[PDB]
RNA sequence: GAGCUGUAAGUAAGCUUUGAUCCAGAGAUUUCCGAAUGGGGAAACCCAGCAUGAGUUAUGUCAUGUUAUCGAUAUGUGAAUACAUAGCAUAUCAGAAGGCACACCCGGAGAACUGAAACAUCUUAGUACCCGGAGGAAGAGAAAGAAAAUUCGAUUCCCUUAGUAGCGGCGAGCGAAACGGGAAGAGCCCAAACCAACAAGCUUGCUUGUUGGGGUUGUAGGACACUCUAUACGGAGUUACAAAGGACGACAUUAGACGAAUCAUCUGGAAAGAUGAAUCAAAGAAGGUAAUAAUCCUGUAGUCGAAAAUGUUGUCUCUCUUGAGUGGAUCCUGAGUACGACGGAGCACGUGAAAUUCCGUCGGAAUCUGGGAGGACCAUCUCCUAAGGCUAAAUACUCUCUAGUGACCGAUAGUGAACCAGUACCGUGAGGGAAAGGUGAAAAGCACCCCGGAAGGGGAGUGAAAUAGAACCUGAAACCGUGUGCU
RNA sequence: UGAGUAGCGAAAGACGGGUGAGAAUCCCGUCCACCGAUUGACUAAGGUUUCCAGAGGAAGGCUCGUCCGCUCUGGGUUAGUCGGGUCCUAAGCUGAGGCCGACAGGCGUAGGCGAUGGAUAACAGGUUGAUAUUCCUGUACCACCUAUAAUCGUUUUAAUCG
RNA sequence: UAGAUAGAAAAUAGGUGCCCGUACCGCAAACCGACACAGGUAGUCAAGAUGAGAAUUCUAAGGUGAGCGAGCGAACUCUCGU
């Protein structure tokens, strides 16, 4: 998901994104710890994903100051 | 670099001096290009590979990009490549012929 | 780190000198007393030379 | 928070073992406890957690050719379980 | 503007013209230690208080914030001791701390080997080292100057004076300045007299103190008295001379864009070489490309370009702000100061006939008819006006960034380090401190067969070359082998 | 070069059967021998993965090597009660204010830190290739928390804390 | 005791109890000695016969055969017996 979906996203709905995304990630490094995971490249897609929704948060607690 | 994956070019330099061929890849960071049936190798493949079958392998090899020269549309001469500015966009454009390579 | 409470005054360094005139360093040490002032409005026990006691121009309480 | 305090489960022999006997290894965090541990497994999976022993490994020296260095240490957590059971597959 | 997920190959899974990767400006995040600052501690760890919150029936557990010391400024309380003074407590502060560029600057403290063919004065040297303090420069600086003529007019720095004058167990050695020629230039503010307001002593005389005005000097100046001139007209300014801002513009820096002109044959693996015939040039700098290229590529001359940030600047705004003259009645013009003695130090000058300047100790002026200096000192003459402060530039240096340069090195050289080097290694530690570059144009890096467990080899093949096959360009000598003509 | 020379670091091995390309040297067996106030069992320092399993035989191992403290791959260390901290202090270290000192800094009070000492609740058995007072079985103990409580208290108190 | 406050708890039931170390060597081939080095390295346990004994000799529990061998059986050197 990318900045400007995340930016229509409202504030909660980014922090419930946050966790359904950090839960995805759990599991994902969890099936590769098992072994059951071929499509690697989703751990890093879900991690950036994080990472943008966390900046996004961030940008609005700050101009809201 | 002036050439570009899908053009028609002439090797100006080589042992295929004189051939023409499309380009199937380009390696920006060496400078280098693979053109159809030019510089040509012969590759050891073992059949204990992945692939079953080995033997020798026959497959174009990248060439050095100042060895390949765009071909102009009009005259089909090896040309240099300028650029124009139209409506905003880069144009390239055949120094020999003056039209537009693509 | 002792000087004079009201100047500054402090000890110096220089040589001591024989008559062959070979040359050893000593130091010239300020006259300084220990005396009761005014300290910004309050009484204090604090280092002054004699000559900054003198001719009365340093009130001792 | 306790997506972060467990990394990953630990499958070996040793651990196989311990899983027969209702015993889940994790790698866990290097900087959690052991009651940090025990409220995150029963957090993610619902379960019961009857007990958690914790131990840790040191950095452990790695060559690859000329080049000499560490593996990260470790925190491994052993989880009894008290009710419930945890597929890791 | 088409590929991309670093070195770094592989595989995998993916991303990307709905514009990845990548480049520049701005922003977000930024674990723990470390001045390290809640406390402790054997750095990167451990253990807490308080507030709020999460979780639990509750405890246990967790999250965020805060909690060092000193300094300063406020507030409350306040011992011996009455008054209040220590003290104590709370609050605020982009206050301090620590680092480093092994450079440059100022200062504190300060060797020795060495030279003197010994050595003590002297020298090395106010050097090395240590410590404090900086700043982008520092230091100095608007004459108590230099001088001795038609005098000059702050300071600093360069040339010269000059290895002169001097100093010196008159040994070794040390060694000016003025003048003259240059770089660069810039001049200012207080203290005091006096005036007004305020407060204490309450003569409630007018003394002291704070604030503001005034004033700033040698051609003596100012106060004071008087006469003109103006309330920003003008003038000045954040580089001193008082101190903060704002608007617009210009330029520059931090990514980039365009950018002329060559074909053929020979040799060769390959052409840029040779040969022949052309072309461009405000571009014949340079690097690369299969050998040596102005015209193949990246570039070069030239021209163009910025959303954003930064820097330097111009004009407006803003801010501040009177400027001259006459008079000599009175007043003011820097005090434990100048200066002297004793003991040191600094001045090129070693106490000397020793001015000129600083420190310790002790003594201790004058007040414009004053005071200082012209190398003891006195007189005359002349030049200055100390005992308060500020001040750009010309000067020093280079950890660093950008663009370049070299009759500088080319792997035992050049950095210690061309390479995963302050590493390996050595040492308790401070500390010492290496060796080590080159396949090929391209990896095309030797399919397959054979002997061998492998290593290694012989073919085959790739390649111009493998006698370029992996520390793989060339491959000297020492040294070690096999064969052999003569002996 | 010396030179195929000195040396190969205290000692008792023999044989059979395996393995393997290769065996005096690896594995297994029998017999023999050696230490046994110990060459045995713990354990504090110190070291820091050397531990276990599978694989290997270039280099290291003073020979050899099929083997190894070596190389490769993957594993292994579990605590309310054991030792240390959330307890105590000795020497010593440090040290707000403070005293002293060209600078740097030295000394030092309250206060802290600091075991080699004081205090302090768990034992037996079983179990793995590799851990065990730590895992498991049985049976305990210590501190704290919540609920129900025989009983006692209920503002000079009188139960309770201190 | 000074002080604090309505409330306290014998028992019963239930529950909570962190961090560091824990492998292995450790009179040694893993520690200090440049070495798989006849040296050094605190403490605990330590059986039988004999004996005063932790001496002595031989054994136990347990561990070990020592990381070059095979011959020969000169001088000489060393260690040992007469
Ligand atoms: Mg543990
Ligand atoms: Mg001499
Ligand atoms: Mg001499
Ligand atoms: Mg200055
Ligand atoms: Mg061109
Ligand atoms: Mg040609
Ligand atoms: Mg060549
Ligand atoms: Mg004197
Ligand atoms: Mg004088
Ligand atoms: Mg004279
Ligand atoms: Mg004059
Ligand atoms: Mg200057
Ligand atoms: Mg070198
Ligand atoms: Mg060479
Ligand atoms: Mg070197
Ligand atoms: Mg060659
Ligand atoms: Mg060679
Ligand atoms: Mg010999
Ligand atoms: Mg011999
Ligand atoms: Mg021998
Ligand atoms: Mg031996
Ligand atoms: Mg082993
Ligand atoms: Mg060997
Ligand atoms: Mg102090
Ligand atoms: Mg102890
Ligand atoms: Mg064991
Ligand atoms: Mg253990
Ligand atoms: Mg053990
Ligand atoms: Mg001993
Ligand atoms: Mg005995």
């Amino acid at each position: 998901m990318k900045a400007k979906e995340i930016r229509d996203l409202t504030t909660s709905e980014i922090e419930e994104q946050i966790k359904s995304s950090k839960e995805e990630l759990f599991n994902l490094r969890f099936q590769l710890a098992t072994g059951q995971l071929e499509e690697t490249a989703r751990i890093r897609t879900v991690r950036k994903t994080i990472a943008r929704l966390k900046t996004v948060a961030r940008e609005r607690e700050i101009e809201q100051s | 670099m002036h050439i570009k994956k899908g053009d028609n070019v002439k090797v100006i330099a080589g042992k295929d001096k004189g051939k023409e061929g499309k380009v199937i890849a380009t390696l920006p960071k060496k400078d280098r290009v693979v053109v159809e049936g030019v510089n040509i190798m012969k590759k050891h493949q073992k059949p204990t590979q992945l692939n079953p079958e080995g033997g020798i392998l026959e497959t174009e090899a990248a060439i050095h990009v100042s060895n390949v020269q765009l071909l102009d549309p009009k005259t089909n001469e090896p040309t240099r490549v300028g650029y124009k500015f139209v409506d905003g966009k880069k144009v390239r454009i055949a120094k020999k012929s003056g039209e537009e390579i693509k | 780190g002792k000087q004079c409470f009201v100047t500054g005054r402090k000890a110096s360094t220089g040589n001591r000198r024989s008559h062959a005139l070979n040359s050893t360093k000593r130091r010239w040490n300020a006259n300084l007393q220990k005396v009761r002032i005014l300290v910004d409005g309050k009484p204090k026990k604090v280092w002054v030379s004699a000559r900054a006691l003198k001719s009365g121009k340093v009130t001792r309480v | 928070e306790a997506r972060d305090i467990l990394k990953r489960p630990v499958i070996t022999e040793k651990s196989s073992e311990a899983m027969a006997e209702d015993k889940y290894t994790f790698d866990v965090d290097t900087r959690v406890n052991k009651t940090q541990v025990k409220m995150a497994v029963e957090e993610i999976f619902n379960v019961k957690v009857a007990s958690v022993n914790i131990m840790n490994y040191k950095p452990k020296k790695k060559r690859m050719g000329r080049y000499q260095g560490y593996t990260n240490k470790r925190r491994k957590a052993i989880v009894t379980l008290k009710e419930g059971s945890i597929d890791l597959f």
